[PDB]
């Protein structure tokens, strides 16, 4: 663990430079990947990278080898199956970490420390309940204690997103149950549609290790509960990353290329944005206020971007001096890094300048259409315009504006409104006085028919025309066939905008919906 | 695009021989690398993913 | 109830609500066994008085962990609402403590991480210390504090560990790692519990670690825990507190019967205030703000109950507290509290947005503003006394009086407060009038101590201690505070307001944080602790809040004086009243007589100055109305582009001073024509003509020739007074003589013939149209003794013109000062103590020039050059702003006020577009007019130098015939050179007339 | 001329003697004098080069010896002055600091007498050269530096002992701890530090003559009365009666909690609680209890 | 010149012809003693330091030509203009770059 002292690492590198080593002498520095390590030490050594071998079977083997045999052999004998269940849960979450953000909304720090804490919890609670008896009934096992402790503190401590907590609760409630001691318990269902992994019938640590060693080496994401296309998504992400890395490598005269690129960008980006005319009647309407803020911000950003691009073109033409801001902008445009100045609205992480221009052109065109409709209709057309949630800079503000408009128009208070989502495939469907059209919403891992969800293996499905209706809050209990889907701003699933509800069709378990990572995306 | 990696493997095999990546698959052999090709003044940095 | 019993009742209600919720959950879940985990997860208490040791008498068990009460006296602390997230926090923290691991909650700010940890520590009765990890960090004392924690078994909670700088973070992390390894050594089952001398290496010595001690590290991602502490700390996610429950329980504890509906309304309303309202630094809409608003709403409800009870007791009916409580609108009380707390902090644009959101969330309810009739009457009297416009509600000046009332409320509530309105908004005119009205109402004399914080160094403000002899010197603020505290002249019986009137930056407010805090104490490097007297009110009149730390803003109340408060009609009325009342010929006399005269009866015709200026004001009254010529001209001129940023008050002050000079010229003509003083017709013609001339030279004085002509055409199109009838000459090129008619400036442009010698000498001021229009303007502005500022390209001879105009008066001695990036106010101090002496008048110390009867003018050559600090606010500019507005400055030795006498601060400038020229602050540009001295121009150059060429070629009698073609050729070539080599090609390609 | 300028600037150089609380005459201006010394030794050392150095070598060497002597003497002098100022502030800022440290106060007293004598002697002849020519001033000044350091260290050791004897003292700084341990008779001066050592304790309720600690008052005026008051007179040391106050606070809080629980058990086992009795119980006991 | 500390004094000397604050205290006294000597030695009989000091500056403006050598750098020239306008106002600038 030499990574803890970078300064001592510098000193050791200098000492190693100034020594007379014997032939048999050798220095072994074991460390973890951390930027704190000196470049000098890395330059003067033979680096060996030791990643953990991927696989559920490998994870179970590592967990079982780490835990001492005598600890598992402790009475009662149910402790062995408890430890196997905990190891399987740990393997499931750690392997699921790789497939992100579908499996986990963000990569959490699930490591050996959480496993050790969970093992200590299991030991203490089983010792408390059993009192030393050689065998105890599975009913008497404190399942609620284990589920609560590994959902709230042991494993859910690092979980911040509520939907990740819901997924973790579903995992714990599916695994940690008295039914897990039955000879026919299925750890994971629908591995390939037919085969299901079954619990080993043994009651000893040796039997569990033997079963782990006999796991087929044909792992697919369906083992973890994910759809079978998660592997394909990860593979295409890795391919794109490899292309980008090799392109950065191939980066190692450019005035003309930058000039023509900037000229193409300036031609592509629309020229002007017309601000909304603030009238006495218009200011009262919440939709007009929100759209005026949107067009003001869009026009400001558009003018800034256009002026910067014009100055870049002038510099590339050899006619303008390079200011420090201009020099930084030129460097970022050359390297392809998105400039920090053009980032007043949330964007996906690691998003190139070309994609930023492509998205900005669409946003500005949508805002131009919004402004034209507002000018022509005054205020009535703003309620009956189909606006993409991705196109707006702050979609949550749009949701709030729709809520305010409904509350003001229908004289209802703003705290007594609940959002009901209805998806219509008909083109130009008639909009109620309290319904607002929405386009561009993408459903991940599911298909909607007659406003009823169904599990699908497709990468994504585009909702034709989402309709947001605000209806007065009713104390009717939520049905068992209703699922709450998050609506993330982009595919990174880092920003949560709002949570719609949907109705499950036919016979599909909402637990599968929670585990499959089904969600709605404002933009794809 | 999901098979771009598996096809780049094939392209590398076509260009630089089939067994170009084969040695990487086999488990690392510390014996030869530590006995030879490492100078006694060269620290062996055995970095691992946290 | 008494406040202490009130807090006990609030704590009891807050705990009983959680107990009721837990009992309801137990009943619903059908829990039968006392060992069921649905019960074991709750914080349970077991009391055993039979135990001999008092520290082990009570056991607090929850889930697996079981602690003992430390029986530490915690006072009347702040119980938490016990939101379900705190439940998770308590469970995770107790699980971590039972596993001998410190807890590390993380999340955004305002979540309640430190409070949740501190409340857990207090629930177990354990002393808890919170180490703020901001810049106010005591590194040198942390080893001692950690040794104390180990020895006494008190808890330790850090606020934001990531805010630490890398070395300090690493050192504290190493200490925490050692301490936590020592703690983990307690958990070994094989360890002998009979003898457990667990030691930790702290301060290079062995310290015993008490088993009850614990360390919590609060993290704020956006980063993570240090690598060495990742394997020893249990992390918890405080991503979002349940604001709905936090409010509902508190409102139910405040007596509000409909607590649930009120909470479910107020929480989304605060979210909407955070989102929809314009982003401002001072807007605080966190859970802390909601908690306060709720407490204030409870106070308002109890005040209403007491008012109703007292009113019924005055009459003959009985009083039932429950009956009055039932018949009372809670939503109205909550909205009134929200408006009272949040309206002053809002900008003008956001107030309608706030009311729209309030109507959306709270439909059908309205906020009635609580008026103070006695203070409002006093406001009117003081406003009239100082020539101000007072208005009620929607009248002219209603917004300003509303702002003054909000200021009074904030003074009543807080001890330290800030007015952060933009330049020329009425901040000063507001607090002066409020102080005078309070003095006249309460009978307590009001005294203000305007202490500029940037004109002097931090050492000169707070005092410095001598490194060798350890002697303590009192700084300006410390001296003022000590003088107030001592109360040698009954200072405790007067209302002392320490107005700072200077921008706020995180250097000189660091020592003020303790004063603005609830401690109301000032800590000196000597060690003396100055307690803030109750009557002292620290007050900050700043322009913006771009460089102010959140601590100072949060510790102080604030009223935003938006620029829309001060309507131009109020300024016009102020100027008209001041002209009608205050004479201009008067100096020391007729000045204190205004204070001596409550009504000034019998002194209406005190001087022909007063009569003549009353006539002039009557003449210009129909032009200063709301929809007048001046207002439309100003509205059009704001659209125009000017050399410096335009402020309404700058143009208004310049115009007012030039009209004052017009009436003074009228008085001069009256004094030079005793037989026939000018009549009403001639006065009307002259005053209208000079008003047009003054608008032209005040609004467009900053801009160039083409846009001066644009404004002249606009005035000609919108005015009714007859103008010069010549076809193609700008109206700016015309002057107004004493007679009614105009007269072209060219009549005052003689073609002088310079002698052979001094053909190009510096003192050769060749009178030219520029040196005539600008000389007349500089005479007008210097007769008013204003800090005139001239701006233009370099070498334009601004100093020379300035010199040409100023040397015509045998009373002013120029002391040229050259400014640069290294200039400091100490340079001005040296100039003062060189050319002036500090005479001790009975009223106070006065700085005057040595030469009696002669006025001093301090030429500042390059006002823009002095470099802005890392937080802006050029120090010398701030000094000039203080000393030309507050009419004085504070000494750095005696710490007493110095009032200037016969000092003017005329200066030259370069345009801000030139490199290295830092733009001037509006707070200083407001007083100073700006004159745009551009390059002479082709015709002026042809004349200005033709004369020069004839004078030079007079030496050769035969070559004098080519003087005109030579000048034509020179002017042409100079123009081609100027239009050929621009500054874009090279930075030094500047072609001025000096060449 | 460079030699002559050195000679004149040093023969006319006078120390900046300054009043110090009317106690003695001290010295400021260390930066200027040290900078002058350093510049001059630099110049003389660099003078050893150049072909013209061969003349007036002995004068340069003697002058360099003079600069080295003054440099060492005043390098020790500045530290001695700083240490003596610090220790004089400590040993006269309290009355009991002499009682707690008899050997140390006596050592500093003897040092301060000798140092005041030396300061009077330099005040008689504030010239630099006359200062240098004092008989064995360097030996005495080094002795002062060594002895002063010993007292300062021993005093720090005593402070550490006092902190280790009462663990809560680690929460309060050095100067405030010195004030606490030194103002033992002025018990009313300790109330400003209780908010740092304890949690809610902002003062202590003293007796008529400040000889018995009756109880504790919190920050809000809320108070607790000790079941058995702690006697300052019986345990005059700050350590003893402070530890006794803490222990008595814990014991009294435990007993009051026991009584409050006894009452609230009767309160709970009822179907109708009289508001008067409940308010009386709430008023009787502390909020946390 | 790279240090900005000396540039203020150089600018003041270039513009005014004398830099205030350079001569103070006993240094000012010795300046006046040599100034007075020089004034009377030059035949400019003067005894009052206020008039005598003027004599000192009177000799300087006429007898001090400061020559600034600066490698060609557009950005550095712009910063020099930003920190000292007298270098392009009082100082006439001459350009000769690479030899032909
Ligand atoms: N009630 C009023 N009626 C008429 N004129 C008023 C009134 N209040 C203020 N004014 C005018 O507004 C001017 C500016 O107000 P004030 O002096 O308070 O500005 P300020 O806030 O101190 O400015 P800055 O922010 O630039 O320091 C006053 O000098 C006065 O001419
Ligand atoms: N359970 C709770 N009951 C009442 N107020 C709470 C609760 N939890 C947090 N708060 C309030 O939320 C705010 C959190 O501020 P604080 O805890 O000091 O900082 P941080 O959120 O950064 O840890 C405070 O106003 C605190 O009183
Ligand atoms: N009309 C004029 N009359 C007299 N001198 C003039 C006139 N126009 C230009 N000048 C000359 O132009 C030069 C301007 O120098 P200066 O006053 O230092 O410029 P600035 O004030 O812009 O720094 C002086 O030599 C001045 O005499």
């Amino acid at each position: 663990n030499v990574h803890l002292a970078p300064g001592w690492l510098m000193q050791l590198e200098k000492k190693l430079h100034s020594l007379q080593p014997h032939a048999c002498f050798r220095l072994f520095l074991t460390m973890e990947i951390n930027p704190k390590v000196p470049v000098n030490l890395l330059r003067a050594g033979r680096i060996f990278v030791f990643e953990p071998p991927p696989g559920v079977k490998a994870n179970m083997l590592r967990t079982f080898s780490s835990i001492p045999v005598s600890r598992i052999c402790k009475s009662p004998n149910e402790r062995a199956r408890l430890y196997f269940l905990l190891a399987w849960f740990h393997a499931i979450i750690q392997e699921r970490l790789r497939y992100a953000p579908l499996g986990w909304s963000k990569k959490y720090e699930f490591g050996e420390s959480d496993l050790r804490s969970a093992c200590d919890t299991v030991d203490t609670w089983l010792d408390d309940t059993a009192k030393g008896r050689q065998n105890i009934s599975p009913d008497k096992i404190p399942w609620s204690a284990l589920k609560t402790l590994m959902a709230q503190s042991i494993y859910g401590g690092r979980v911040d997103n509520e939907f990740d907590q819901r997924l973790l609760n579903t995992f714990l409630e599916r695994l940690f149950t008295t039914r897990s001691f039955d000879s026919e318990f299925k750890l994971a269902c629908k591995v390939d549609g037919h085969k299901d992994i079954q619990m080993p019938d043994g009651i000893r640590r040796e039997e569990f290790v033997q079963w782990v060693e006999l796991l087929p080496d044909t792992q697919t994401p369906s083992w973890l509960g994910l759809p079978n296309n998660a592997e394909r998504v990860l593979l295409t992400t890795q391919g794109v990353d490899m292309i980008s890395k090799m392109l950065k490598m191939q980066m190692l005269a450019w005035m003309r290329t930058l000039h023509t690129t900037a000229s193409n960008w300036l031609h592509l980006i629309p020229q002007t944005l017309s601000h909304l005319k603030r009238t006495v009647e218009n200011i009262k309407d919440p939709l007009f206020r929100f759209f005026e803020r949107e067009v003001k911000m869009g026009a400001k950003l558009l003018q800034d971007v256009r002026q910067d691009l014009a100055d870049v073109v002038q510099v590339c033409e050899g006619k303008k001096k390079q200011t420090n801001y201009l020099r930084t902008l030129i460097n970022e445009l050359v390297k392809g890094i998105l400039p920090r100045s053009w980032s007043h609205y949330t964007v996906p992480a690691g998003m190139t300048v070309i994609q930023w221009v492509s998205d900005f052109s669409e946003r500005i065109k949508q805002l131009q259409n919004i402004s034209l409709a507002a000018a022509s209709g005054g205020a009535k057309e703003l309620k009956n315009i189909h606006v993409c949630l991705g196109g707006l800079f702050v979609p949550e503000a749009y949701i709030t504006a729709t809520r305010q408009y409904v509350a003001q128009a229908n004289s209802w208070s703003l705290e007594e409104l609940c959002l009901e989502v209805n998806v219509t495939t008909s083109q130009g469907a008639t909009l109620d006085a309290c319904s607002f059209g929405v386009t561009g919403l993408k459903l991940q891992g599911a298909t909607c028919n007659n406003n009823k969800l169904s599990l699908s293996n497709a990468i994504s499905t585009a909702l034709p025309l989402t309709q947001l209706r605000w209806v007065k809050q009713t104390n009717t209990e939520k049905k068992a066939s209703v699922v709450t889907l998050p609506v993330y701003l982009n595919f990174t699933r880092a920003d949560l905008i709002f949570t719609v509800d949907f109705e499950i069709a036919t016979k599909e378990d909402p637990r599968s919906f929670y585990e499959r990572g089904v969600a709605v995306l404002c933009t794809e | 695009p999901d098979r771009l990696l598996a096809m780049a493997h094939m392209f590398v095999s076509t260009n630089l021989g089939e067994s170009f990546m084969s040695i990487m698959e086999q488990p690392l052999d510390l014996t030869h690398i530590v006995g030879t090709e490492v100078k006694p003044n060269t620290p062996v940095l055995m970095c691992s993913v946290p | 109830q008494p406040p202490l019993r009130r807090r006990k009742l609030e704590h009891l209600i807050t705990e009983l609500v959680h107990q009721r919720d837990v009992t309801r959950s137990l009943i619903k879940s059908k829990i039968d066994n006392a060992k069921s985990f649905e019960w074991l997860s709750q914080m349970r208490f077991y009391f055993d008085p039979k135990q001999t040791d008092v520290l082990q008498q009570l056991s607090i068990q929850m889930a697996n962990a079981k602690f003992n009460y430390g029986f530490e006296y915690l006072g009347v602390q702040d119980k938490l609402v016990q939101t379900p997230l705190t439940d998770r926090c308590y469970l995770t923290m107790t699980q971590a403590l039972e596993a001998r691991l410190g807890g590390s909650p993380f999340g955004p700010a305002g979540t309640g991480k430190t409070e949740s940890v501190k409340a857990l520590g207090h629930q177990l009765g354990r002393f808890v210390l919170v180490f703020n990890c901001d810049e106010t960090f005591d590194f040198q004392a942390m080893g001692r504090i950690f040794v104390g924690l180990c020895q006494v078994g008190a808890w330790g909670c850090f606020d934001e560990f990531n805010r630490l700088e890398e070395r300090m973070l690493s050192a504290v992390s190493q200490q925490v790692q050692c301490i936590q390894e020592a703690l983990r050594e307690h958990s070994n089952p094989n360890y002998d519990k009979t003898s457990a001398p667990i030691t930790c290496e702290l301060l290079n010595k062995q310290v015993k670690v008490s088993p009850d001690m614990a360390i919590f590290i609060t993290m704020n991602p956006g980063s993570n825990l240090p690598d060495n502490l990742k394997k020893l700390f249990r992390s918890l996610a405080m991503t979002k507190p349940d604001r709905q429950l936090i409010a509902q329980v508190m409102l139910y504890s405040q007596g509000f019967r409909t607590a649930e509906v009120l909470a479910n309304k107020i929480v989304p309303f605060f979210k909407l205030c955070d989102e929809q309202l314009s982003s401002q630094s001072h807007y605080d809409f966190g859970l802390r703000a909601l908690k306060s608003v709720l407490v204030s709403a409870g106070n308002v409800k109890r005040e209403r109950i007491q008012k109703i009870k007292r009113e019924k007791e005055e009459r003959g009916e009985a009083v039932d507290e429950g009956e009055i409580a039932e018949n009372l609108p809670e939503q109205e009380i909550l909205i009134q509290s929200v408006c009272e707390t949040m309206v002053p902090k809002l900008v003008a644009e956001d107030i309608p947005l706030l009311f729209s959101l309030l109507s959306d969330v709270f439909p059908g309810v309205q906020y009635h503003r609580g008026e103070m009739t006695a203070l409002r009457e006093e406001l009117k009297k003081v406003c009239q006394e100082m020539y101000l416009t007072y208005g009620d509600g929607e009248e002219v000046g209603g917004m300003w009086v509303e702002k003054v009332l909000q200021l009074y409320q904030i003074t009543q509530i807080n001890h330290g407060l800030m007015m952060v309105g933009p330049s020329g908004s009425g901040k000063s005119m507001a607090w002066r009038v409020l102080l005078k009205a309070l003095e006249r109402l309460e009978g307590v004399e009001g005294v203000a101590h305007i202490i500029d914080p940037k004109a002097i160094s931090k050492d000169h403000l707070y005092g410095t201690l001598d490194p060798n002899t350890r002697e303590w010197t009192d700084g300006l603020f410390t001296h003022v505070l000590r003088k107030i505290i001592d109360s040698v002249r009954g200072e405790l019986q007067k209302r002392q307001w320490i107005v700072f009137d200077g921008d706020v930056d995180p250097e000189w407010v660091e020592n003020l944080n303790s004063v603005l805090d609830d401690n109301k104490l000032l800590t000196l490097p000597n060690g003396e602790r100055l307690s803030l007297p109750p009557n002292v009110r620290i007050m900050f009149e700043v322009q913006d809040l771009k460089y102010a730390t959140l601590a100072t803003v949060s510790r102080c109340g604030m009223v935003w004086f938006s620029e829309d408060v001060l309507s131009t009609d109020m300024i016009f009325n102020n100027f008209l009243a001041r002209l009608r009342s205050i004479p201009l010929d008067e100096g020391e006399d007729e000045a204190q007589r205004r204070r001596k005269g409550k009504e000034d009866e019998g002194e209406e015709a005190a001087s022909p100055m007063l009569q003549i200026q009353r006539d002039a004001a009557t003449i210009m009254q129909p032009y200063f109305t709301s929809n007048g010529l001046v207002t439309k001209a100003l509205e059009h001129a704001f659209q125009l582009e000017h050399i410096m940023d335009l402020t309404r008050l700058r143009c208004l002050g310049s115009l007012f001073s030039m009209l004052h000079q017009a009436c003074r010229n009228v008085a001069q003509y009256n004094a030079n024509h005793p037989d026939f003083p000018m009549q009403i017709e001639q006065l009307e013609r002259y005053i209208q003509r000079y008003l047009v001339y003054a608008i032209l030279w005040s609004l467009s004085g900053d801009s160039r020739l083409k846009m001066r002509a644009e404004l002249g055409e606009y005035i000609r199109r919108i005015t009714t007074v007859p103008l010069p009838t010549a076809p193609n000459i700008p109206i700016i090129d015309y002057e107004v003589s004493i007679s009614g008619e105009w007269s072209p400036w060219q009549a005052k442009v003689p073609q002088i013939e310079v002698e052979t010698h001094k053909v190009a000498a510096p003192d050769v001021v060749v009178p030219t149209l520029d040196t005539v229009r600008h000389e007349a303007l500089l005479y007008t502005w210097l007769a008013e003794h204003k800090p005139l500022v001239l701006c233009g390209p370099p070498g334009s001879g601004k100093t020379m013109t300035l010199f040409s105009a100023l040397r015509a008066l045998p009373d002013m001695e120029v002391v040229g000062l050259n400014f640069s990036s290294a200039t400091t106010p100490e340079l001005l101090l040296k100039t003062f103590d060189h050319y002036c002496e500090y005479r001790r008048t009975p009223n106070g110390v006065v700085l005057a020039p040595v030469q009696l009867g002669k006025w001093l003018v301090l030429f500042c050559d390059e006002i823009n050059l002095p470099d802005m600090d890392k937080y802006g606010t050029q120090r010398v500019i701030s000094f000039i702003r203080q000393m030309v507005e507050h009419g004085g400055f504070y000494r750095t030795s005696d710490q007493t006020w110095v009032k200037l006498e016969r000092i003017q601060f005329v200066g030259a400038c370069n345009p801000p577009t030139d490199p290295g020229r830092k733009p001037l602050s509006h707070r200083f540009l407001r007083h100073v007019p700006v004159v745009y001295v551009d390059y002479p121009g082709p015709a002026s150059l042809t004349q200005i130098y033709g004369t020069f060429n004839r004078a030079m070629l007079r030496l050769i009698p035969s070559l004098r015939t080519y003087a005109e073609p030579l000048t034509a050729a020179m002017v042409e070539f100079y123009t081609m050179s100027q239009e050929r080599f621009t500054q874009d090609t090279q930075p030094h390609y500047i072609y001025s007339p000096r060449e | 001329e460079f030699l002559k300028q050195i000679r004149e600037v040093w023969n006319t150089y006078e120390l900046d003697l300054v009043n110090y609380q009317n106690k003695c005459r001290l010295i400021r201006g260390w930066d200027d004098l040290f900078n002058k010394v350093k510049e001059h030794i630099n110049s003389v050392s660099a003078m050893k080069l150049s072909p013209y150095y061969k003349v007036f070598e002995e004068d340069a060497l003697s002058w360099e010896d003079k600069l080295n002597r003054i440099m060492a003497l005043f390098d020790v002098w500045i530290d001695v002055q700083r240490r003596w100022v610090y220790l004089e502030g400590i040993f006269t800022g309290s009355a009991d600091i002499k009682h707690l440290l008899p050997v140390e106060t006596q050592r500093f007293q003897s040092i301060s007498t000798e140092f005041l004598a030396l300061m009077k002697k330099v005040s008689k002849s504030p010239l630099v050269m006359d200062v240098l020519n004092i008989q064995g001033v360097q030996r005495s000044l080094e002795r002062l530096a060594d002895l002063l350091g010993k007292i300062q260290k021993a005093l720090g050791e005593y402070l550490e002992r006092e902190r280790s004897s009462f663990p809560r003292f680690y929460f309060v700084g050095d100067e405030d701890l010195l004030e606490i341990i030194g103002n033992s008779k002025n018990v009313a001066k300790l109330q400003k530090h209780f908010k740092k050592m304890f949690a809610g304790v902002s003062s202590i309720i003293l007796n008529e003559d400040n000889s018995v600690v009756l109880g504790i008052s919190s920050r809000e005026g809320e108070e607790v009365m000790f079941k058995t008051p702690v006697s300052i007179t019986e345990h005059p040391k700050i350590n003893e009666w402070l530890t006794l106050v803490e222990k008595e606070m814990r014991v009294t809080l435990a007993k009051l909690l026991a009584e409050s629980v006894t009452e609230v058990e009767i309160f709970g086992k009822a179907t109708s609680i009289d508001p008067n009795t409940y308010i009386t119980w709430i008023d009787k006991y502390q909020a946390q209890l | 010149v790279l240090d900005s500390g000396f540039l203020e004094r150089m600018n003041t000397l270039l513009a005014n012809g004398e830099v205030p604050g350079l001569f103070e205290g006993d240094e000012y006294a010795t300046l006046m003693t040599q100034c007075k000597e020089g004034a009377q030695k030059e035949g400019l009989m003067l005894d009052s330091h206020e008039e005598l000091y003027k004599w000192f500056t009177s000799q300087v403006i006429r007898n001090l030509h400061v020559v600034f050598t600066m490698n060609p750098s557009s950005e550095g020239l712009k910063d020099r203009a930003a920190t000292s306008p007298a270098l392009f106002n009082r100082c006439v600038l001459n350009w000769f770059g690479d030899w032909s």
